[PDB]
């Protein structure tokens, strides 16, 4: 025999027929997982979870197909949202529609994957005009738009009833995360869980969420000033890094080595009582002994801090991470600090850090969530990442782009009468994108329960006569214009779904065979 | 669309997703239906060898039998996760959900679509928030009532064991409690209130003891027994050899260095036993009347124990974490841990101290403090299961009662906070309102889905269901008219309507409000799931 | 208990039995519900030897489809005693049974016993007897119209097939029952029309034949296919060479013989044939444009056929046994076995006979009689599968329209008496109770059960079902305002109401008799059934 390969080579246009087959039905997944009536998914991992949700990201990670060009429509969820964060099931709808209309001509009109591709650019080119053209700037400081802003992607959620707190919590979270540009980043936002409760007492509080108690019983549970100071380095005497071996001639000597074991810990502890704090927060473990006087000053002794949440405390209360404590000073002392406290929960202790509140760093924060169960934590977590997502993208571009379809149905409408004046090869390509294009409006009344061909008629007359901001209303199933309606959503969103879905679809255009099986 | 993508996977949608989550939902309620209610039957536990634990909780019953099933998964996170931080509510948590599906389904048949089905849900939620206002009575914690939590205590110990056991572990309870209120007002369940197995005569003889109790005693013979009055002292310190960082060989040349050296090692223990000796000094009138004892986290070596038994310093060691956070709540004194700085002040006082032994374990009895701030609850129990099923009872009766001290208000039960929901939101105006178009039944199949706890209860005493509810409506129906506000109950002893009122029976205020949350969370994000599916890389 | 008696039993007992039996019937009602209707969906029975075939018929479909659950055997069984009696409503038993079960299983559930909901069935079937026979109305059928007949027709053929071919067809069916009709003995038979499965040129051209048409053809090529004026005779006895019963042998003496005893064989086919060609020229001898053609049900000597063939004599054979029947009804003749006595009075007369030549076979046309007392209907199709679905679809039609000759009361469809019925078995004041509070818990699931039929037409057709009956029941009621009856029905163009009546749609009598009749009796004997068991000897 031959080299591992040649089973079964899948050439010429049946493979390319698969392809487009493939991609078809990774959108036929999550179908119904789009618009404000959109369905849930509940996927089951092999592990032993579950993941409730109806994001397309979300659905897509637990899945796994083994087939190669579908795994590339796979990776185009976490495009979107390690890149914005909201629209990941707005870019696989999109581009299996862009695969599944080309293909027709790929089939049988013959042109080639390449003529395709050079129609696509100067749709590209053409689909950013028009994009540019439909959005109307928007007021960053105006917080009535902002919260109607903030809650366009809510309604598509399970949380949009309790999107009156959902939207005054997310503002407030991002000014904190929000530095004087106006770069953010979605690293120091706890997602620290709690399970029970209910949503309406649910509120963000400037600082840290804790799960551990204090060591020692006299500590003080409330102090009106705290005094924070944060500690790397094991407050023990520790083993040390050569080869060491003392050697004991006299008596007197390992009462003596057993005496300096209590002194360091003491020198180390007296150096530190120099300024008084009255928090001690150390990275690694803590030793009973060096506790013992801590507590000769009035700190406060807590355990084993893991470094993330070491480094939101460095920013909330200012201080710096230190690990070498003689070079401890009086300038890099965290000050300001609010109130501390401690409740009672069956699950774990809390300790509760606020803020005086009264530039600087960016100061970090901690959203309390109280949901119904555990599933329902990690639903509400991930809608506020995609909540959170949509304010990032005003900050960054003052732009707003009409939602409901309007800002894809206008790329249709000048696509398809651009085409006609663009005689030539390039004409069948071209027109085709458009036919894509008024799909996610028609998904949008499918999901209503309406029918989609009186209401895309009837949205083509009244495009281009009425405005350039009608859509289709998803709840009633009618003609509504998105300036009375009042849902609005970022324009950043609308380009990376344009330009994701086509670029994904230049690359897969371009296979010709697939084999299997060759080797690791 | 899966079958060409994944060559092996399974798939269910648009029909059997939603037949799946109601099948799910019935089979798991028809395992805790028996169950709710005092009258309910009891349910043993017998994983791999036999182990044998009994309990009426339905946390023990879900998260001890794996569960195959997708849905059943999530109502035993949302039953666990309710009960883990409010100890009460799990059964009622199952029985919404597992009610208020099928509730639901019939309405889906119809062709009525889940997304406003669950705007109903959500809308009527909020009416039931502002019907709790309205529905709660305040209490006043200054009077100081200990009738009040006589009662409070047998709503949940007659649901988990008989009269017999309520009667005798009720008032255990209630002078468990009557201490943490204090002037702060702050409440403390996990490090004061404990509890400890111990097999004993019967769990008829559950007696409660005002201090800490230590499940371990004095190792030595002559070391003493029974002490009048010990003062503690608490030390962190570790007493046996320390084995000193890297420290290797005491070289010895001759053999004398040897002798002279083991001294030495010692030396280390001898300068912290002269600190206690020197605190003795300070304490040392009435000697033979007072006593003093001391108490350890770490382990003690035996050759110390020898110094204390010669002085009649009683020793223990290997405590808990719990337990140093305890000793200053119960003797009074303050904590320590090194031997440098010693005083009078902090240490504690104790009016009695005796020790009891049984085979081979030994149990420390600490009692009669002069203003003891904690307690304990030593429970007896005969069978290893006897103590699963009074921790449970005791694990969420402490849990019930505690809520009522956190808040200034109290749920009446026995079906009038279910019943009274029934006629608010089959009564209510709906231009009021601000929900339309197919809201209609949304409203009716969550109202009516309340209706079938109540009846779960007659369904475990054999009595008609339907009949036993005639007369309760028509008690409200001139209740109203009549201008007196009274709240109904459902008496299973006679088949007839009570007054939860007088009768005692009780609920606890977050029990109720987090039930019904996380339960219209749960109901509601399965009705939205269409589609099943299982994939991944294994 | 089971398992003592035999290990390998098993059984499911008053909770499982009971799930068993209710999500067997909604799971055959889920599955088999989709084929009501004009815009119902067609099935593909596709078995392991490729035969495919299209059709919406639940008898053909279960009877194909072995049935592996033991409830829905008793269903299937139901609609084929309903397919055999009637022909048509099995969708109707189904979708009855399985609605009866779910509204009375959401009763079981609330704490009713299922002997009162039984009995409260029979009291509303039997309520509906007494609105059934005032509900049906009389129509004189001496008139023989042919608009009346064509629009009934019309109503049970447009569930089988679209609307051109159901055009084509429907006349079809009304010129089926001409001829056959008998006023005084009331005598109608069905099976005289014969059904000849053949490919031709599409299914939409099909025609109606007046005489017989057989399948059997000339087997001599001298014969002459067209005989204007033909006169029948009726052959039993086979032609051809019969063993002599009686074990027999030929042994010649001498080769001169042989011959001879080969002509004792030709002198008595020559003895019976004989009186057959002096039957010929006993009426006219030279007598041109008139024929001579045979029908025999046996074989036919090939040595025989040129006796035949040279007199142009059409003879065929291996014809069927009703086809004898037949022969004497459309062509007027006398059936006959043996040849010793013939006249002219016993044969028959046909008016044009001819044959043509389709595929490798031949079909014999017999057309043109003065009085015949039956016809035959030729399936055409353009595949294997059409035939079947014509057949079906004539075989279901040739019953609802021979139902309105057998009785000439009929009821509206298009379910008006679905949803008339329903208002009639809401309250029943003191006609017929039984007892106080028990069994008008099953005259309200009776009521809420029957009126599935209506909204089940809705979901095929898109739309919804509550909202096009908002305005029915409104409708009917703004009728009664006027002590008028106005029928109402559903009309799924548009989703609005209509009227039966007016507009084209009605169900024969017989076919709501035995559905709600079979519907009641297996839903009530599987509510009584509480444990299934199996058991038997492998
Ligand atoms: N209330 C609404 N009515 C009509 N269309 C909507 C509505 N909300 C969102 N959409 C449409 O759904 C698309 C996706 O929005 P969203 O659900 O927020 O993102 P994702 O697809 O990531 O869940 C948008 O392109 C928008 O046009
Ligand atoms: N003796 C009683 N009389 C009337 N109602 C009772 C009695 N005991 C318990 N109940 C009712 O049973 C319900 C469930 O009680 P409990 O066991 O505390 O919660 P769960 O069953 O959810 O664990 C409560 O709503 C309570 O009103
Ligand atoms: N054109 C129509 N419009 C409305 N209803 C119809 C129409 N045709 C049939 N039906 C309804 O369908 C029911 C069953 O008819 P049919 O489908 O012929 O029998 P089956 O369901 O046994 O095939 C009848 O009760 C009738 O009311
Ligand atoms: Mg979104
Ligand atoms: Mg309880
Ligand atoms: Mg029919």
């Amino acid at each position: 025999v031959f080299m591992n390969a040649s089973q079964e080579r899948t050439t010429g246009r049946q493979a390319q027929i698969s392809n487009i087959t493939a991609a078809k039905a990774v959108a036929d997944v999550i179908r119904t997982c789009l618009g404000p009536k959109a369905m849930l998914k509940m996927l089951l991992d092999p592990m032993g979870g579950l993941v409730l949700t109806n994001d397309g990201h979300a659905i897509l990670r637990e899945i796994d197909v083994a087939h190669p060009a579908a795994k590339s429509m796979l990776e185009l969820s976490r495009t979107q949202d390690e890149e914005v964060g909201d629209g990941t099931t707005t870019v696989i709808i999109l581009a299996g529609e862009i695969l599944a209309q080309c293909a027709p001509y790929l089939i049988e009109k013959n042109i080639h994957p390449v003529i395709i591709i050079q129609a696509l650019k100067k749709a590209l080119t053409d689909a950013l005009e028009v994009i540019k053209q439909v959005s109307k700037p928007v007021d960053v400081e105006n917080d009535a738009a902002m919260k109607k802003l903030i809650q366009a992607s809510i309604g598509t959620k399970y949380v949009i009833h309790w999107s009156e707190k959902m939207c005054e919590l997310a503002l407030d979270a991002v000014k904190t995360v929000r530095k004087d540009f106006e770069i953010d980043i979605k690293r120091y936002v706890r997602v620290e869980k709690i399970p029970g409760g209910d949503v309406l007492d649910s509120r963000v509080l400037k600082g840290v969420l804790l799960n551990k108690d204090v060591v020692h019983p006299k500590m003080s549970r409330h102090i009106e000033n705290p005094r924070v100071v944060l500690l790397d380095c094991p407050l023990e005497y520790k083993k040390g890094e050569s080869q060491t071996n003392i050697e004991i001639e006299k008596e007197e000597d390992w009462n003596r080595i057993l005496q300096i074991e209590e002194e360091q810990v003491q020198l180390m502890c007296e150096q530190i009582l120099a300024v008084r704090p009255t928090l001690v927060i150390t990275e690694k473990g803590v030793s009973d002994l060096a506790q013992h006087y801590l507590l000769k000053g009035g700190c406060s002794v807590l355990r084993r801090v893991k470094k993330s949440d070491n480094n939101r405390i460095a920013r909330v209360t200012g201080a710096t991470i230190v690990n070498r404590v003689e070079d401890l000073k009086e300038s890099d002392v965290g000050t300001n600090c609010g109130l501390f406290k401690v409740e009672m929960i069956g699950d774990e202790y809390f300790s509760f850090l606020d803020n005086c509140k009264e530039s600087g760093l960016q100061k970090a924060c901690t959203i309390m969530l109280r949901g119904g169960s555990k599933d329902i934590l990690n639903e509400i977590d991930r809608n506020l990442q995609d909540a959170m997502a949509v304010a990032r993208n005003v900050m960054l571009s003052p732009s707003l782009s009409p939602g409901g379809g309007a800002t894809e149905m206008a790329v249709s409408v000048k696509l398809a009468e651009k085409a006609k004046q663009l005689e030539g090869i390039q004409q069948w390509p071209y027109q085709a994108v458009a036919d894509a294009m008024e799909c996610i409006p028609r998904t949008l009344i499918q999901n209503a329960g309406g029918d989609p061909i009186r209401l895309l008629s009837q949205l083509r007359a009244k495009h281009a006569q009425g405005n350039f901001t009608t859509g289709i209303d998803g709840d009633k199933g009618k003609i509504v214009d998105m300036v009375s309606y009042g849902i609005w959503e970022p324009e950043v969103i609308k380009q990376q779904s344009v330009k994701t879905a086509i670029e994904s679809a230049c690359l897969l255009l371009r296979v010709d065979d697939i084999v299997s099986g060759v080797r690791k | 669309s899966l079958q060409l993508l994944n060559p092996k996977a399974e798939s269910l949608r648009r029909d059997a997703a939603l037949k799946v989550n109601v099948t799910s939902a019935e089979g798991l309620q028809s395992v805790l239906e028996t169950n709710l209610g005092p009258k309910g039957t009891l349910k043993m536990l017998v994983d791999g060898a036999g182990n044998i634990k009994l309990t009426k909780d339905g946390k023990v019953l879900l998260t001890e039998m794996q569960i195959q099933s997708p849905t059943a998964v999530l109502i035993a996170r949302a039953a666990a996760a309710q009960d883990e931080i409010t100890g009460d509510g799990t059964t009622t948590v199952v029985c919404l959900v597992g009610e208020l599906l099928r509730q639901a389904h019939r309405f889906i048949q119809e062709g009525v679509h889940p997304r406003i089905i669950t705007d109903g849900f959500e809308i009527a939620r909020k009416e039931s928030m502002k019907f709790l206002d309205e529905f709660k009575i305040s209490k006043t914690n200054l009077s100081n009532d200990r009738e009040f939590l006589l009662q409070v205590a047998r709503s949940s110990l007659l649901t988990k064991v008989d009269a017999d056991l309520t009667e005798v572990l009720t008032p255990i309870v209630t002078d468990a409690v009557l201490s943490v209120y204090d002037a702060q007002a702050d409440n403390l369940d996990l490090h004061m209130v404990e509890i400890m197995q111990m097999q004993h005569l019967s769990p008829k003889d559950t007696t409660f003891i005002k201090g800490l109790v230590l499940d371990h005693g004095g190792r030595h013979p002559d070391m003493p027994t029974r002490v009048k009055n010990a003062y503690v002292l608490i030390l962190n310190v570790s007493l046996e050899y320390e084995k000193t960082e890297v420290n290797s060989g005491f070289f010895y040349s001759s053999a004398d260095q040897r002798d002279k050296l083991a001294a030495s090692e010692r030396k280390f223990v001898d300068a912290k036993l002269k600190k206690i000796i020197d605190l003795k000094n300070e304490v040392c009138g009435m000697d033979p009347d007072k006593g003093f004892v001391i108490i350890n986290q770490k382990g003690i070596d035996p050759m110390s124990l020898d110094v204390f038994a010669k002085h009649n310093i009683l020793a223990l060691r290997r405590a808990k974490r719990r337990n140093m956070e305890r000793l200053q709540l119960v003797t009074g004194g303050e904590a320590q841990n090194s031997v440098e700085d010693l005083s009078p002040q902090i240490l504690g006082f104790s009016g009695l101290v005796y020790q009891e032994t049984i085979g081979e374990e030994k149990f420390t009895y600490v009692t009669e403090n002069t203003d003891p701030k904690s307690c304990t609850i030593l429970i007896k129990g005969s069978t290893h299961y006897a103590l699963a099923q009074t921790k449970d009872a005791v694990r969420d009766g402490l849990r019930a009662v505690a809520n009522v001290l956190k808040d200034k208000n109290i749920i009446p039960g026995a079906g009038a906070f279910y019943i009274a929901l029934s006629r608010y939101l089959r009564s209510a105006n709906m231009n009021k309102l601000g929900a339309k178009g197919k809201t209609k039944t949304g409203i009716e199949a969550f109202a009516e889905a309340l209706l079938v706890i109540p009846k779960t209860l007659v369904k475990n005493s054999g009595f008609d269901p339907l009949d036993v509810l005639a007369m309760v409506e028509d008690e409200l129906d001139d209740a109203q008219d009549s201008d007196e506000t009274r709240y109904v109950g459902v008496d299973l002893n006679i088949g007839d309507s009570c007054d939860p009122t007088i009768e005692g029976i009780w609920d606890s205020y977050r029990v109720l409000r987090n039930a019904i949350t996380g339960a219209t969370g749960i109901a509601s994000n399965l009705l939205l799931c269409d589609e099943l599916l299982r994939a991944g890389r294994s």
